[PDB]
């Protein structure tokens, strides 16, 4: 899974892939055809079945996740997890030189980070957070505004798709010019 | 199992711009 965004002084854009993987087995299976995929071994959707079936690990997956959405100005986006009835899920709010980083501990969407100013955020394993970070310093400019700001989300989310099973082919991405406070939506999000 | 990332245990990678 890979959701990462861009926060600038004018503004901020957010792009997540819309794979969701379910795992089904003995758990010391699931256990490994989890690390292969989450270190980049597993290239193709082709290679990813036959490694389950290796495994005997029966795996679905759905490529049409919205893990990006738009409320009141605040890009928010999502990665979640369940693994022996633990439910966790990690949420980031992002405007116009504003960012916040909540994540759902017990029953609670809990705030564990914030800053102003320009800022790149990449959610995923280590592999895909590493491609991603490489692809942004890559082509990132010290003056590109908003706007090339997306063609480098598009290229970034492309690259990862392209090494990894892990995250879909497809992707969505999500702007906007607002400068709401995003710690207002947090707090909105505590509760429940 | 639900979902594959291990965004929700692998740490956020936050860099300063």
């Amino acid at each position: 899974a890979l959701v990462i965004a861009f926060i600038g002084k004018n503004g901020a854009v957010m792009a997540g892939d819309m794979r969701e993987i379910t795992f089904e087995g003995e758990k010391p299976d699931r256990e490994k055809l989890e690390k292969e995929l989450y270190s980049g071994s597993i290239v193709t959707d082709e290679e990813m079945q036959k490694k389950a079936e290796e495994f005997g690990v029966k795996i679905t997956v759905a490529d049409c996740k919205e893990k990006v959405s738009e409320r009141n100005g605040v890009l928010v986006g999502e990665v979640s997890s369940a693994e022996g009835g633990v439910v966790k899920k990690r949420r980031l709010y992002a405007s116009a030189g504003n960012f916040a980083i909540a994540e759902l501990i017990n029953t609670e969407m809990t705030l564990t980070s914030q800053g102003k100013g320009s800022n790149f955020i990449a959610f995923g394993n280590e592999f895909t957070k590493q491609v991603a970070n490489k692809c942004f310093k890559d082509n990132w400019t010290k003056k590109s505004n908003l706007q090339d700001a997306v063609k480098i989300l598009i290229l970034c989310m492309e690259t990862v798709a392209r090494k990894t099973a892990s995250v879909s082919k497809q992707f969505m991405i999500v702007q906007t010019a607002s400068n709401a406070d995003v710690l207002k939506v947090v707090e909105k999000d505590r509760n429940s | 199992a639900s979902k594959d990332p291990g965004a929700v245990d692998a740490k956020p990678l936050v860099v300063e711009i």
